[PDB]
RNA sequence: CCUGAGUACGGCGGAACACGAGAAAUUCCGUCGGAAUCCGCGGGGACCAUCCCGCAAGGCUAAAUACUCCCUAGUGACCGA
RNA sequence: CAAGUCAAAGCUCGUUAAUGAGUGAUGGCGUGCCUUUUGUAGAAUGAACCGGCGAGUUACGAUUGCAUGCGAGGUUAAGUCGAAGAGACGGAGCCGCAGCGAAAGCGAGUCUGAAUAGGGCGAAUGAGUAUGUAGUCGUAGACCCGAAACCAUGUGAUCUA
RNA sequence: GGUAGCGGAGAAAUUCCAAACGAACUUGGAGAUAGCUGGUUCUCUCCGAAAUAGCUUUAGGGCUAGCCUCGGAAUUGAGAA
RNA sequence: UAUCCGGGAGUCAGACUGCGAGUGAUAAGAUCCGUAGUCGAAAGGGAAACAGCCCAGACCACCAGCUAAGGUCCCAAAAUA
RNA sequence: GGUGUAGUGGUAGGAGAGCGUUCUAAGGGCGUUGAAGGUCGAUCGUGAGGACGGCUGGAGCGCUUAGAAGUGAGAAUGCCG
RNA sequence: AAGCGACUGUUUAUCAAAAACACAGGUCUCUGCAAAAUCGUAAGAUGAAGUAUAGGGGCUGACGCCUGCCCGGUGCUGGAA
RNA sequence: GUAGCGAAAUUCCUUGUCGGGUAAGUUCCGACCCGCACGAAAGGCGUAACGAUUUGGGCACUGUCUCAACGAGAGACUCGGUGAAAUUUUAGUACCUGUGAAGAUGCAGGUUACCCGCGACAGGACGGAAAGACCCCAUGGAGCUUUACUGUAGUUUGAUAU
RNA sequence: UACUACCCUUGUGUUAUGAACCCUCUAACCCGCACCACUAAUCGUGGUGGGAGACAGUGUCAGAUGGGCAGUUUGACUGGGGCGGUCGCCUCCUAAAAGGUAACGGAGGCGCCCAAAGGUUCCCUCAGAAUGGUUGGAAAUCAUUCGAAGAGUGUAAAGGCAGAAGGGAGCUUGACUGCGAGACCUACAAGUCGAGCAGGGACGAAAGUCGGGCUUAGUGAUCCGGUGGUUCCGCAUGGAAGG
């Protein structure tokens, strides 16, 4: 309250709506996965066995900030095209739940 | 009746003679030229004067009875 | 009971990285004649809640 | 053949639903009008189609929940005129 | 002489025995306490005095600091067992680790934009979380007292009309 | 015996309705509200203000900045004379 | 000592003196600004007494000394210099 | 722990250190050879305050550490006596 | 002798006894009887166990002489294309 | 704006002007009418009687007064008994001048003053009683008014049902 | 042209239907109308007559009226308050040679205009005085000289401008789009200037200037609605509603 004299708030304008069919994935950046002995198969179930990943809120998301250094079989909801061609590279093999 | 008058803006120098400078930056506010531009310098549309470049601000007599601003980079 | 949270500020602000708090800008309605292009064109663009706002509104949009 | 008729629903006016008529679904009250029934009916937040789920307008139903005038056994980093 | 203080004669006593106690002629200086005020000795306010009582607390949340545990993993809630306990179980959920955008959506990038432009917000710079504790804030009477008043029951014509 | 308070009665004055009636008394909501006055209790140490700007159906109130304090931090040491 | 980050405030009634201006009657212990000081929030010494003037900033003790403004015939320390 | 330098007026206010009260857990100890409380003392500590004695009194109370608070009164035209 | 009110009465229990109120009288207006008006959710009741020479409401206020002009406006009554 | 009244319970100017009353009359009585701002049922003009009505004059009467004096009784006063209250920071509670939150018992300078009481008075203690009722403020309250706003009970009109 | 039918506008009728309206009926409703019974009852319930009558009354909905009643509102500044005046913005002075700086201190303005009064390229320089000349004057217009600004600059004042920002003529529309390092001011919200980049252009031979005017006023939040576009969303799906 600033005394009468228009608030912050009131101010300035309301700006966008919520999208009720929002889709919020759960983000894996790439440099989790140098835990996992190569070769293996990583799915939301390892990831919440493990406890890296403890909200699917829609699925899981791989993205690409870190170095990956390894061979696996990983398995998502959506991959980033970074992190498709660091696995792929790797000589791992996407998939999609 | 008298009782009334306007927000006092600003004017005047702003940036001082021997005084390192960015580029854009501002110089003199003034309504009118009541000293003109120079070297590296530009004017707005309201007659303020602004650095295009940095360097030195420079305050200069422009012959008799006119002033300059200049700004001689290093 | 746990806080309320301002409803009429989370309709009108957002959250960034550091935490600081983004927001639409005034003078972007309904009254443009009046306005430059130049400031039609900065004011579309959004900026920052000020140091001594969120120092009083924080408390409202604490989590949101 | 039957499967709850002046009923569901609709109009007007009002309420309760987090929801202040608002795009206002759903539930209920008053008033007036007013359906079909298994190839049927209602819902899925105006509404139409498709799909899915359910079958109102008849009734009952313990348990977990709330409370202590009271009774018994007691307890207190509660009081001590 | 806001009544004391400082110095001090005289007199009388003798201690938690140490530059002793009590009294005090006389002299110097000196306009109480509180509140509220630019400013009060105040002829501005309060208190007759004594004694008791009598005002920032708690619950739930938020945030900051300090401390501890653990650490890009930190933690359970309800409920069960069990001294009205600790403790164990309980991973549902909460925070953080990835943000950007109204959103679709993309993603250490994203949005704006025709745009590899520039710019904003962010990352490479990195540390949080559970509990306790203290300061502060919010919702609850929220620090204590204090209105005239408002509303909803009821009671009253033994007074008076 | 009758009229009772969103009222009654009134040869009418704002008058009377159980010793203050421009709306009785009592109980409860209720610890109403009070930007208003009064009060708010032990000690020492360190540091130490303001009575200004702007906006305010605002002007004896409040919000931000300014002025104070405490903790952390870094920076070509900017500060003061 | 400045800056940045964060916690906590209080302050928005100011007064006088000197200088610079306005309003005023170049009157006001008037009013409103600027500027500096003091008070406020500052005891002490002088101005008889006297927040605001002149000197000066109380951590304590001393029956020690040197000075400030102001003073030296008595009250009342110091020169009837 | 010591030496040196510099400083230590203070309201609102911020920060840090404490004294005291009641209770609790533990440890330890003191009381009919006289506890607490009361009262007088010329005592110790920088302060809050703490002991030791004399008389009264007649049964519970200290000390150390830590914790929890109905924790400290001189003012409220305060309430009760 | 003058003003006010015609009169007797009533009035602010507890600062106003009055020129204020009432009063008989006058005038206007409404009301045909389940009256009108009023109390009350409604029943029911007063009005009235009355009936336009009765009742209700407004104004004026004994008695005497009088009571002028204005229906444009505001109301009311009636009307109606 | 008529009749009628008119410095009026109405007239400011105004103690209007004139006359009467008085030695002297801002009041009173009677006329005038520049009616600031009378006026006809918010009734106008007049009116015998009436009035704890208001106003002015006169006679009588007197302590109202000139100008106080005396007496009586109750209290006050002394003694005995009994026994409150308001108020109250502490008080060994002088005066002038000045100072000072601008009006001092308390500060200063000077002066005066043996200690303690009794009866009386009431200048001060900005005395007591009472959180000023005048004033201003509160984004206070209450009652009241209305062609303020928003509504509503009733009244009325219509549609529909019975 | 007769005549046959398909028939079509217009206005007459029969029948069935739907409304509106007037009268009539009685059987609903009603009668503080009478009589009988319950019953000793001015209640009430029934019965029989009579009257009114599908009206009234009651319910719902709607319109008008409605201080009869209720809840509320009824600025601030201010040499007390009130009136006057003022409240937003621009310019000067005050304002004390940076900036800022108050008063119910002094003076004035604004709530727009311009499609050229903008941009660019090219060109030009004013006011007044003297002299002379017809109507023609004190003064129109013409010519020479004097002429440094004594003019003009859309509009107030200040500052500035004659290397023009003043004036005139061509070509245009940069009075563009996305932006914007960085500075000024700033409590916040806002405001101001801005080189430079990119796109696509104007003018000009080209340099190069152009993101309105000579600079500073010509304006106001959010909420709420409206219009146009959109590659956004669309409550299970597709749409739609609606955002
Ligand atoms: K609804
Ligand atoms: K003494
Ligand atoms: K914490
Ligand atoms: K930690
Ligand atoms: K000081
Ligand atoms: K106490
Ligand atoms: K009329
Ligand atoms: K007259
Ligand atoms: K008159
Ligand atoms: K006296
Ligand atoms: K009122
Ligand atoms: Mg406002
Ligand atoms: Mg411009
Ligand atoms: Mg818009
Ligand atoms: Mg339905
Ligand atoms: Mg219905
Ligand atoms: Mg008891
Ligand atoms: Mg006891
Ligand atoms: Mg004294
Ligand atoms: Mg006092
Ligand atoms: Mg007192
Ligand atoms: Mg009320
Ligand atoms: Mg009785
Ligand atoms: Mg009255
Ligand atoms: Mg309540
Ligand atoms: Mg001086
Ligand atoms: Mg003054
Ligand atoms: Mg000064
Ligand atoms: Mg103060
Ligand atoms: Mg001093
Ligand atoms: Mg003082
Ligand atoms: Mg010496
Ligand atoms: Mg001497
Ligand atoms: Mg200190
Ligand atoms: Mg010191
Ligand atoms: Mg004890
Ligand atoms: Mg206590
Ligand atoms: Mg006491
Ligand atoms: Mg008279
Ligand atoms: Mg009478
Ligand atoms: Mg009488
Ligand atoms: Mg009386
Ligand atoms: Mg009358
Ligand atoms: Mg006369
Ligand atoms: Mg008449
Ligand atoms: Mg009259
Ligand atoms: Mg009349
Ligand atoms: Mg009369
Ligand atoms: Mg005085
Ligand atoms: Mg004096
Ligand atoms: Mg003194
Ligand atoms: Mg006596
Ligand atoms: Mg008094
Ligand atoms: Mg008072
Ligand atoms: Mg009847
Ligand atoms: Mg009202
Ligand atoms: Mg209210
Ligand atoms: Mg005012
Ligand atoms: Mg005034
Ligand atoms: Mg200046
Ligand atoms: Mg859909
Ligand atoms: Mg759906």
């Amino acid at each position: 309250f600033e005394g009468g004299q228009t608030p912050l708030f009131r101010r300035l304008p309301k700006r966008g709506f919520t999208n009720i069919n929002r889709k919020d994935y759960a983000v894996v950046n790439l440099d989790t996965l140098n835990r996992f002995e190569d070769g293996t198969e990583v799915t939301p179930v390892v990831l919440k066995e493990a406890g890296i990943v403890k909200n699917e809120k829609a699925g899981i998301k791989v993205l690409a900030d870190g170095e990956l250094t390894k061979k696996l079989t990983v398995k998502a909801a959506k991959f980033s095209k970074s992190a498709q061609e660091a696995i792929e590279a790797a000589g791992g093999s996407i998939e999609v739940i | 009746s008298n009782g009334r008058d306007s927000e006092s803006k600003r004017l005047g120098a702003k940036s001082a003679d021997g005084q390192t400078v960015t580029g854009g930056s501002i110089l003199y506010r003034q309504r009118g030229t009541k000293i003109y531009p120079g070297v590296n310098v530009g004017i707005g549309g309201d007659d303020t004067l602004f650095a295009k470049v940095d360097g030195v601000v420079r305050f200069e007599r422009k012959g008799r009875d006119k002033k300059q601003v200049s700004v001689y980079p290093v | 009971p746990k806080q309320k949270t301002h409803r009429g500020l989370a309709k009108r602000v957002k959250r960034t990285g550091g935490g600081g708090l983004k927001r639409g800008r005034a003078f972007t309605s309904h009254r443009f004649h009046g306005k430059t292009k130049k400031q039609r064109r900065q004011l579309r663009k959004a900026s920052m809640v000020a140091k001594g706002d969120y120092k009083r509104i924080r408390q409202q949009l604490a989590r949101m």
